[PDB]
């Protein structure tokens, strides 16, 4: 019987209970966005999780927004070019978490977000 | 008579509310008379003439049976289609819609059995309703949760836990990976646990689990009560505690109370989880009652952000009213119980909540059948884990995310499900332990 | 039979009693169907309380004369399960879940013994027959 | 007459409220007439016939003396048992229960003395009462305190302290190991210290002591006032300060005001410490008045989380109404003053509060006599410590926990108490100093 | 005359004003739970005391809940097996406080909690 850890395994919503993805696994998740005609975009932050500093009313949280890395990659057909910006983001901000998000112009919403890099 | 109320050449108006009844006439009652009787006894039928009818034009207020046909279902059953004028219904009142359509006709002697199967809610009527306080997309944005079904757990034992031991179970479930825990529909305020004590300890569990994991957590705090004043008082304290979601048993509480609560939740940013307690009193039998899709449409109009939608372990019927709960435009599809094309003109959708005997092995089927916009509720599927609530939650979160990953890669969940789960068992001892017992 | 079919249980004066007309599925004995009605309308965390204090129990089963495969199941619910003054919660507790149980082909709640201890938590009619007159 | 009101073959109903009176008839008044008079003059007795009785059935509204017997207590004393119909009493009103039973009969000329000893409160009546705002178990869960009596201290001097010096004493007592400090029953709002100033400084002391020790601290802030509006105003500011417990003198304030305060405390999560000021005006003399167990049952119905229960330094009588205050079901036991089997049908219990001349040497007896579910209040037992309030609190906390440890190991507190204390004196210089002076 | 310390003696409710219990004293407290037919359970936390971060209304405190170590030890008859899990907890989390709590199925409540290990 194992005890679920209380520290060191803070989470980043969907796919963060899986082991760290390989580069091939990561590309497969990117190709899923492209095949779905969803626009990938990178987000980064040195603070990983939500907090409640400015208000505590229902539905208000701080730290849900991260910072956009460049722009959404409209018209992307090459999943490796997303990987190329991920490596750019990690080289400029090695101490920042980087997650890959997705937008759909059809549903008119953000519908994807999964972690792609954690600082050591 | 027949030709006053059986009008088979009537062309339905875009403002009509349409109903599809499954009618079982009494022996000797021809189908055209049963159809006229369903329309008449759910509108302007009178057993004797009244002079006051000369003060108006009653044809503008009658329901019309514009089609009736036998169904392959059981003895002597027909589907009667009825059109109701828009002027009959009070704006924004599910209570008046039900009263107007199902209030009287089910007791008519010439009808041995009667079941309302579907309603066509026109935009001119549905626009008078607020609908869900937030809806699927707003909820995802508020919780910052995307790309997977949400996960919940029903706290057990249903009754008999102290408020603090209730919150202790909630914290352990949430910290393991579940998004929500759930007040039982029966859990309101009782001698074993008073509601304000539960709200306090459940709030501590929510925030302790959220701080530990870094993900937004919730617990459906049940505001169902004996009076509308008590119901709002419980919602007000949840608002003060700042928690994200409350809960209501909309059928036993009632639509008048539910619509008031939905309005409060919209006014104060609270998500509204809806339980369908007592639905099977009404929707179980094929021959008499109201199908759940009618009660599901009514909840979407009166207001709710989640609604319990049953299990899949009949599927196509369930998929039918899931679409009616979630989508903006649902094409007619009687094979899935959709008797009318339904246009919701941008009224938000409701997240369906799957619950009943579900454990980790069912995660591939659930993710494939419902897709991402659902909540998967576990009972013993979390609390029955041999290592406790947090490892049980971890097993369910791991199993779900392994299914989402495989589906995103293009793999076939209906055929590769067991191997996807078995493969995930290799690096998750928590999931392996769950799969050894189930 | 199970921990929910207790055919010699003596009802308490505070119990809410229910009479269900139960139609079991083919191959479901009435004793098994009656225990399911009591269980599905009531009940590691179980070790933190006493479940027998909060279970509904089917204390009597009898056939419906003149109808095949129909039985009246009598179930006793402890007083502590119900919120005072809330018909909403009484309905939720008793009829909220059991009518959907797959082992029951049909189910009809015929009657309810409302104990004076529970009914005294309700205002009741705003006036009633004699005041109105 | 006798046979209208003395009904010795009457079988009590499960809805009857039963009373046990200790009656001293006047010389020449036979016991059966005294018994009939107690029932008659506490229900439907009239000195002349009235025609309006023909408009109803009075036998359904009369009290009945169904048993009377001499008691071994003093001259010419009897116990008269009376049964009152449930319909006589207003639901949820201790005020009407007292008015209905003790409102008139004590002044009847033929009764030289009269004392109400006990009441049988049926579930059909007790269920119309909220009872304690939280009760023993909820309080333990809220405070996260288990397995030992709680500890408090009465701030002295009773009157004459400034609000700030009051709070200074409170902080020093709490930081040493006590769970609570206490406003005197006389401390409401007075020229020497106005209530809002006291609440402010006492709140600072609560939170400073809690932050220093890491344990939850409280101070019974007295909300007793001259009007219900002032009383609620003081409870509202305690709610704003967020403190855990307030206080009320329920007998001098009154049951109507106390029931209102108990309802507020339940609505706002406040524990309610109840002081029994003026009880000895009523409950001291064996021959006339109302025994404290009656006033204790009434407080549990009207509402309170603590109640002062006196000292043990007569014990079996005290243990009797402690059980009546704490337990769910109390069997008849007249040797301990329990004249009726009392079923509380899950109404929460009240924590009894022991207070009066108690110091460290009494800790074994108190822990053995009361068990864990009590509050032990010290007066000079804390403030009279030669090293001050914090070492005095430490001595009491050490003495208590050494008693709890020894009892948990299976040791006999009634016989090994002095050696348990002396042994603890060896590693607690604070306790040693207390035992050198007391 | 000694001054009661202001630091270094933060407390953990019942039994924390006693000296640190020996292993024999600790077993005697465990046997008390078993003889009483109460179910022992371990709890652990790296934060020792209560705080008020999310709310300050009456009766609300944070930090009352700790984390459950495994499950309640239903059917336990060997007090040393509780001691065995305590040593397991301390080896996995030497920097965590560990307290022993008790549940009663009869009173339907938690009714015991005493400290069993503090980090150095």
């Amino acid at each position: 019987m194992q005890v679920w850890p209380i520290e060191g395994i803070k989470k980043f919503e969907t796919l963060s209970y899986l082991p760290p993805l390989t580069v091939e696994d990561l590309l497969k998740q990117i190709e899923y966005l492209l095949r779905s005609k969803w626009v990938p975009c990178l987000e980064f932050s040195k603070v990983g999780f939500v907090y409640r500093e400015n208000h505590r009313s229902p539905g208000y949280y701080d730290g849900r927004y991260w910072t956009m890395w460049k722009l959404p990659m409209f018209g992307c057909t090459d999943a490796t070019q997303v990987l190329k910006e991920l490596e750019e983001a990690k080289k400029a901000y090695p101490d920042a978490f980087v997650r890959i998000i997705g937008f759909d112009n059809v549903r008119q919403v953000q519908l994807i977000s999964f972690i792609a890099y954690k600082p050591p | 008579y027949k030709l006053t109320y059986y009008t088979p050449e009537y062309e339905t108006k875009d403002t009509d509310i349409l109903a599809a009844f499954r009618v079982t006439p009494q022996p000797g009652v021809p189908p055209e008379e049963a159809g006229a009787a369903v329309a008449a006894e759910s509108s302007t039928g009178t057993w004797t003439t009244v002079w006051t009818d000369g003060l108006t034009s009653l044809d503008r207020y009658k329901g019309r049976c514009y089609h009736i046909e036998p169904v392959v279902g059981e003895d002597n059953q027909y589907i009667a289609y009825v059109a109701y004028p828009l002027d009959l219904f009070e704006e924004g009142s599910v209570t008046n819609m039900f009263t107007s359509i199902v209030g009287n006709v089910f007791g008519f002697k010439a009808l041995r059995a009667l079941r309302l199967e579907d309603l066509r809610i026109p935009p001119t009527y549905s626009k008078t309703f607020q609908g869900p306080p937030h809806g699927i997309q707003v909820e995802r944005d508020k919780l910052n949760k995307y790309g997977r079904p949400l996960l919940g757990c029903t706290i057990k034992p249903k009754l008999g836990l102290s408020a603090k031991n209730y919150g202790r179970a909630c914290y352990e479930c949430l910290r393991g990976g579940l998004d929500f825990t759930k007040d039982d529909e029966n859990v309101n305020s009782q001698p074993f646990m008073r509601w304000r004590d539960r709200f306090v300890f459940c709030a501590e569990a929510i925030y302790k689990s959220q701080a530990e994991t870094g993900e937004i957590k919730g617990h459906y705090l049940n505001a169902t009560a004996g009076t509308c004043e008590e119901m709002i008082k419980r919602a007000v304290f949840a608002r003060e505690l700042g928690v994200p979601i409350v809960m209501h048993d909309y059928l036993t509480g009632g639509f008048t109370a539910n619509t008031s609560l939905a309005h409060y939740c919209r006014d104060n940013g609270l998500l509204l989880h809806i339980h369908r307690a007592m639905h099977a009193v009404i929707d179980r039998q094929k021959n008499h009652g109201m199908h759940f899709r009618v009660l599901a449409k009514a909840l979407r109009m009166s207001g709710g952000d989640h609604i319990h939608a049953g299990t899949v372990v009949e599927r196509e019927m369930t998929l039918g009213f899931v679409d009616l709960l979630r989508d903006d435009f649902i094409e007619k599809d009687r094979a899935r119980g959709i008797f009318f094309t339904q246009d919701w003109v941008s009224m938000p959708g409701v997240i369906p909540v799957a619950s009943g005997g579900i454990h980790v092995w069912h995660m591939p089927a659930l993710t494939e059948i419902f897709g991402d916009d659902s909540v998967l509720q576990f009972g013993g599927g979390t609390l029955g884990h041999p290592w406790g609530n947090a490892p049980g939650a971890a097993a369910n979160r791991v199993a779900l995310e392994a299914c989402v990953q495989a589906r995103n890669e293009g793999r076939d969940l209906a055929r590769e499900g067991n191997e996807i789960i078995r493969s995930a068992c290799k690096w998750s001892p928590e999931l392996a332990a769950a799969c050894e017992i189930w």
